[PDB]
DNA sequence: AGGTAGTCACAGCTGATTGCGCTGAGGATTAGACGTGC
DNA sequence: GCACGTCTATTATCCTCAGCGCAATCAGCTGTGACTACCT
């Protein structure tokens, strides 16, 4: 799921939730992993939402 | 009993407390409440009142009758009081048992034998015309701050500071202490100020030989632990509070020391400092009359020039409480 | 043994009792909303409650002390027994009766101090 | 002289008698005639002896079916040595003054390597095998071989005292270890043994906290000696800390090593009862098991014995025979010495502890060492977690237990971090004719910056610059020694570092000496010497230590000695090992304590012991200092003694540095004048 | 001409409020190798 | 063949958030002295 904000709606739901790591930037002289989305299990995925919905 | 640590007064042998708390008129507080009904329910041996002169007050008077006690005890310095209320103290609590002869206990060595001086300032002209152009109760400030006063309360104080003497400076109307302190950059009590900051300072102004000058507003002239001092220069105090004054005076001895009391000629002061003055001569003190500071002109004072001194017009002038 | 006050029966042992000497047994535990707990800071702003009133009034009100997930090294929340709250607040403020009007009165004089300083 | 106490004289040895002492005495009538505990407070380690003696004779002599045994328990050998030689001085008093002799028996326990005769055991320093070598020398086989007179070296003051000192007792006369070592190489006796049949037929005796905490002597050096006797614990602020000790274990590679070292000779010992042999030989792997497992922590009070009972499969019963053990299959295989054979004891001694007590307990593994974290260190240590277990075989078995230190400022956090009930709430402030001593909070400097040692700003400089100034301007006030206390050996090391980089510590040089106490017990030793002998004249020096160290009590500084303390910062034990948390804890979910509350209490219990140390004796005096304006919070105030606060003016919670000074100066001038008794 | 009710300038006190201090957990951004001139 | 200028790089460290108890702050009352006006 790409929501903003989401990692904080899971801590306040304690459901696990994982940086989702697409890329590489080597931007600046180092590279650094690039982040899209968060991963979180399908059976909280439908509760999850509504919740990133009532908090955003 | 003060509602500041409650060391469990319930069950004690000596209780200390204060007045305008024993004898609320409103709502007390649910320990302080019950503190109080514990304590109205025994008698008292030797109930001891510490400045026993306001003894005589609309609420400080049923103090008396609010608690039972067999001995009622008081203490003062300074029994002198307006309004004539002392003749009540007489069946309030009992008759004056002892006077101490104060001559004679500074003769002992072991009251310091203060020199007291009542020096006056004449008014500057630039004073003088809106002295007497104004009297509704605007003068006040006026002979308050008169430049030559002003100039001989600096060269007082920093004579005794280049001879290494504590100085104690008593000061109401804190509008005018507000400029008069903050122009010689010295420390001075406000007096709502808090609670520490007035505890630290009077704890450096002893143990301090940088600073040994300070400025009390009207707080002073009670019975506090303000350190030895050996010059006081009161300015613009009250009416005609003998109390008061005899306070101060008691605030210094403990020619070892010497107080000095600043007044403005043609003024309303003049007449205050003399009718003032009539409990410590007969006390036995006797308050040389100096005209002339010697070295006045000798070193640099503030308001030299008359472009402050009329500057200073329209700052004193800028009150204008309507 | 100890008789629970909804079932009836008799038991030796139960959290409530342990905890804030309640009569009930664990199968009986409300905990949810008839024993719901509340901070102490909520209690005071809700009930008008103070520090006497809830360590000096008997009978005594125990709390229990439960780690704060948001911040680990901050004093830990203390909770209260919600029914034992609302019974010492209705036994010092009388019922639900006219301290209501006495927060009523209370945000007025707060209003009326705010326009004084403005 | 004589006191006349509301039901009794007391014979007191000295004439004048100080109000505290009065009143303390009283207290402690009113605690023994109530039969019941209670804690008491008293701000002079000096001079509550001799009261506690005094009061304690009078009662016995008073109501001797009420009180029949006496224990005052302390924390090392000195005060052992110098409270026997004061109820001596009491003694002689007593008979002097009436003429006649009384049948009281005193004497002093200690460790066997304190009381032995023997030459050939004296020199070596392990006190793991002294005890060994004496069983080994003198037993139940030793007797019983000695009937057809064997030709081997072996101990004879048992064979002597059994047939010549268990006859004559010793009704009068109290007798000090030393004493009791004369009389019994006079006798050819042991003093152990003497004192072990002695014990029975005595008046008072005084040992230290472990022959009564630890419950696998306890109950060997006191089973049935009176159901009604009373004990005092003499300085012990910290008792909580050696109760918990007391049920602490830890296991490391080396107990693992010397173990499997050790079975193979056992097992050959044995192949020249079977329900151990094969029990005792698979029990290694199982605690081995975590050593080549990479994990942070397990923490399974109740399931340890759980997954014990998985891998091999093994009852809990027979874990409950391990001790019984000791005593029976040992002696059997006649061991030679106790040496390379104390892990194997203290194994079966870990599984008793995890099969019986279990309730309030915690495991906890660390894969971390000290400058080395990971290389191979798993350290399993079985913390305890409650200060009750260690109390409670001492609250059921006697009366009028009395907790008395220095510092017990809180007396509502003693009741409930041990099972107690008090009956007392008792505290004494000591009075002179003048203030002895000046203490003061130290907050912002002359920079107006806190001085605070908070954890954000250990690295600051501006905190580090204020604390070098603060030590050099008091430096040249206070004379002839000045004891600083830090947080940790890593702050303190951190500062003195910053403070040679700059050119500050030289000014501090030039003015006193400095010296630093590290974790070499003989560098410590050598560096207390030379820092005395340097106070002594006028050179003058400075001690930096730490809070939470064996120096902080190990030595008192005597008037003359430290005439100031300062304490760099509120001194807060680190909470990582993850063994303060879980006791944290415990204490939440189980006493209802705050851990903020407890770890502030902790602090301020480890500052005023390590700042009271600086008055000993009436004719004693000092100043007192608090670097930190968290000392200026009156939650940390209150957590003071009481014979402390009265003394600490509101005036000066948060001057600087220059007004300190001048305070010190003043306080210093005006406390040199003669004073008069 | 004297007594009394207000009014005003400072100061004190006590009775509530009422922002501020206790520590750990979050989301932001110089050196190695190759082309080239001497 | 050697030294100098220039282009480019495959996961780490540092400024800001979150409930209760202690201290700061204001409201209300009073004292203390003088000032002032109206009536007996
Ligand atoms: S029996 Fe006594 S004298 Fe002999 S070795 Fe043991 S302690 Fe020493
Ligand atoms: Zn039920």
């Amino acid at each position: 799921l790409n929501l903003p904000n989401l990692h904080r709606v899971a801590r306040k739901l304690d459901i696990d939730c994982v940086q989702a790591i697409t890329g590489f930037d080597f931007h600046g002289g180092y590279s650094h992993p690039v982040t899209d989305g968060y991963i979180v299990c399908e059976e909280f995925k439908d509760v999850l939402l509504t919740a990133w919905e009532n908090e955003q | 009993f003060t509602s500041d640590a409650k060391d469990k007064p319930i069950g004690c042998s000596v209780a200390i407390s204060t007045y305008s708390m024993l004898g609320h008129t409103t709502k007390r507080s649910w320990e302080a409440e019950r503190v109080m009904e514990w304590l109205k329910t025994q008698e008292w041996g030797l109930m001891i009142l510490d400045e026993v002169h306001t003894i005589p007050a609309k609420m400080f008077r049923r103090v008396l009758t609010i608690v039972q006690a067999h001995c009622k005890l008081g203490l003062t310095a300074t029994l002198v009081r307006e309004d004539d209320k002392i003749v009540d103290l007489n069946f309030l609590i009992g008759p004056k048992l002892y006077e101490a002869n104060w001559m004679e206990l500074q003769n002992n060595g072991y009251i310091a034998k203060v020199q007291c001086a009542e020096v006056w300032c004449p008014m500057s002209p630039e004073f003088y015309r809106e002295y007497v152009a104004i009297k509704t109760k605007k003068r006040i400030l006026l002979y308050t701050m008169n430049p030559n006063k002003f100039r001989a309360c600096q060269f007082l104080i920093k004579f005794h500071e280049r001879r290494n003497d504590k100085i104690i400076v008593f000061a109401d109307n804190v509008f005018a202490l507000k400029e008069y302190a903050i122009r010689l950059n010295k420390p001075y009590i406000y007096g709502p100020t808090s609670q520490g900051e007035r505890m630290q300072i009077l704890q450096n102004f002893k143990h301090n030989p940088k600073i040994n000058t300070i400025f009390i507003s009207k707080v002073g002239d009670t019975s506090f632990d303000l350190p030895e001092a050996n010059v006081l220069i009161q300015i613009s105090s009250h009416g005609g509070s003998r109390r008061q004054e005899a306070q101060r005076l008691g605030r210094v001895l403990r020619y070892n020391a010497f107080f000095y009391s600043l007044v403005s000629q043609d003024t309303q002061e003049m007449a205050y400092s003399t009718k003032r003055q009539r409990f410590l001569v007969d006390q036995g003190y006797s308050f040389k009359v100096i005209t002339k500071l010697a070295g006045m002109e000798e070193e640099d004072l503030a308001f030299s020039t008359k472009e402050e001194q009329q500057q200073l017009l329209q700052k004193v002038l800028a009150a204008t409480d309507l | 043994y100890v008789i629970c006050e909804e079932c009836g029966k008799e038991f030796m042992d139960s959290y409530l009792m342990n905890h804030f000497d309640l009569p009930t047994c664990d199968n009986c535990r409300d905990a949810d909303d008839k024993h719901k707990l509340i901070t102490k800071t909520e209690a005071k702003q809700e009930y008008l409650l103070k520090d006497c009133d809830l360590e000096k009034r008997e009978p005594p009100l125990k709390f229990i002390v439960k780690k704060n997930p948001h911040h680990s090294q901050w004093g830990d929340m203390k909770l209260y027994l919600k029914l034992q709250i609302v019974k010492r607040s209705l036994e010092v403020w009388g019922s639900q009766e006219a301290l209501e009007e006495a927060k009523e009165v209370r945000q007025e004089n707060r209003e009326k101090m705010k326009q004084k300083k403005f | 002289m004589k006191l006349n106490v509301d039901g009794l004289l007391v014979y007191f040895p000295y004439d004048y008698i100080y109000p505290e002492q009065f009143s303390y005495m009283r207290e402690l009538k009113r605690t023994l005639d109530a039969k019941g505990h209670g804690v008491l407070e008293m701000p002079s380690g000096t001079g509550k002896t001799v009261s506690l003696l005094a009061l304690i004779m009078a009662y016995q002599r008073a109501y001797p079916l009420e009180v029949t045994k006496l224990i005052y328990c302390s924390r090392t050998v000195p005060e052992i040595e110098k409270v026997i030689e004061e109820l001596r001085k009491l003694l002689n008093f007593y008979e002097k003054q009436e003429g006649e002799k009384l049948p009281f028996l005193g004497l002093a326990l200690s460790s066997r390597k304190n009381l032995c005769i023997h030459p050939e055991v004296t020199p070596l320093r392990f006190g793991k095998d002294v005890d060994g070598k004496c069983h080994s020398l003198t037993a139940s086989y030793v007797r019983a071989q000695y009937q057809h007179d064997t030709s081997l070296p072996h101990c004879r003051f048992y064979e002597e005292f059994d047939a010549h000192g268990r006859e004559v007792p010793l009704p009068a006369g109290i007798y000090n270890l030393d004493d009791l070592k004369a009389l019994g190489r006079r006798q050819g006796w042991c003093p152990y043994f003497l004192a072990r049949y002695s014990i029975l037929h005595a008046n008072v005796v005084v040992y230290s906290y472990h022959y009564l905490l630890d419950p696998k002597i306890a109950d060997l050096v006191s089973k049935e000696l009176a159901r009604k006797a009373v004990v005092v614990f003499d300085e012990a602020h910290n008792i909580d800390n050696v109760c918990i000790d007391s049920m602490s274990v830890n296991l490391t590679r080396r107990t693992l090593d010397r173990c499997q070292g050790n079975l193979e000779t056992l097992q050959k010992t044995v192949l020249r009862a079977e329900h151990f042999l094969g029990f005792l030989r698979r029990l290694l792997e199982y605690v081995k098991w975590r050593l080549r497992v990479q994990h942070v922590v397990q923490e399974s009070p109740p399931a340890f014995l759980s997954g014990l009972a998985q891998r091999v499969c093994i009852q809990r019963k027979p874990l409950r025979f391990c001790a019984e053990r000791l005593r029976s299959l040992l002696h059997t295989l006649e061991i030679t010495d106790l040496a390379d054979f104390s892990p194997l004891t203290l194994l079966a001694n870990f599984a008793t502890l995890v099969s019986t007590y279990a309730k309030g307990f915690t495991i906890i593994i660390e894969p971390f060492d000290d400058r080395t974290p990971t290389i191979a260190n798993p350290i399993l240590h079985f913390s305890c977690m409650d200060a009750s277990l260690a109390i409670k075989p001492v609250f059921e078995r006697f009366q009028s237990v009395i907790i008395t230190s220095g510092t017990l400022s809180p007396l509502d956090i003693y009741p409930k971090i041990l099972d107690f009930h008090p009956v007392t709430m008792a505290t004494f402030t000591m009075t002179l004719a003048r203030v002895c001593l000046c203490p003061m909070i130290i907050g912002r400097g002359n920079d107006q910056v806190a001085i605070s040692s908070k954890f954000e700003t250990r690295e600051d400089i501006a905190v580090i610059r204020n604390y070098g100034n603060l030590l050099l301007e008091m430096s040249a006030v206070v004379p002839d020694g000045i004891v600083a206390f830090f947080t940790s050996y890593q702050y303190m090391e951190s500062t003195v570092a910053s403070w040679y980089e700059q050119g500050i510590l030289e000014n501090i040089q030039r003015n006193k000496l400095l010296f630093i106490e590290t974790q070499d017990g003989a560098e410590t030793s050598v560096a207390l010497e030379k820092y005395q002998e340097a106070c002594e004249n006028g050179r003058g020096a400075i001690l930096l230590s730490v809070a939470r160290g064996k120096v902080s009590e190990g030595i008192d500084f005597v008037h003359h000695y430290g005439r100031a303390v300062i304490m760099f910062g509120v001194p807060y034990v680190y909470t990582q090992s993850r063994i303060l948390k879980a006791r944290l804890e415990y204490l939440r979910d189980q006493f209802q304590i705050r851990e903020n509350d407890f770890l502030t209490f902790d602090a301020m219990r480890h500052a005023a012991q390590c700042v009271g140390r600086a008055i000993r004796g009436k004719t004693d005096y000092g100043l007192m200092v608090f670097a930190d304006k968290r000392f200026a919070r009156g939650d940390k105030r209150g957590k003071l003694p009481r014979w402390i606060q009265e003394h600490l003016t509101d005036a000066n919670l948060n001057l600087t540095v220059d007004e300190g000074v001048q305070v010190a100066k003043y306080f210093l001038r005006q406390m040199a004048q003669p004073f008069h008794r």
